[PDB]
């Protein structure tokens, strides 16, 4: 998922932004 | 915006600055 994303490859404050309440 | 490389609390730092006062769900693989 997205923490894994981020960690061993990259990820987008757009895609983070799917995460927000 | 630029891409990221965020690891550990690192991610968590991000997701506070993106989502501000609307929250955020942290939700690691187990
Ligand atoms: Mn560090
Ligand atoms: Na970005």
């Amino acid at each position: 998922g997205i923490v894994e994303q981020c960690c061993t490859s990259i990820c987008s404050l757009y895609q983070l932004e799917n995460y927000c309440n | 915006f630029v891409n990221q490389h965020l690891c550990g609390s690192h991610l968590v730092e991000a997701l506070y600055l993106v989502c501000g006062e609307r929250g955020f769900f942290y939700t690691p693989k187990t």
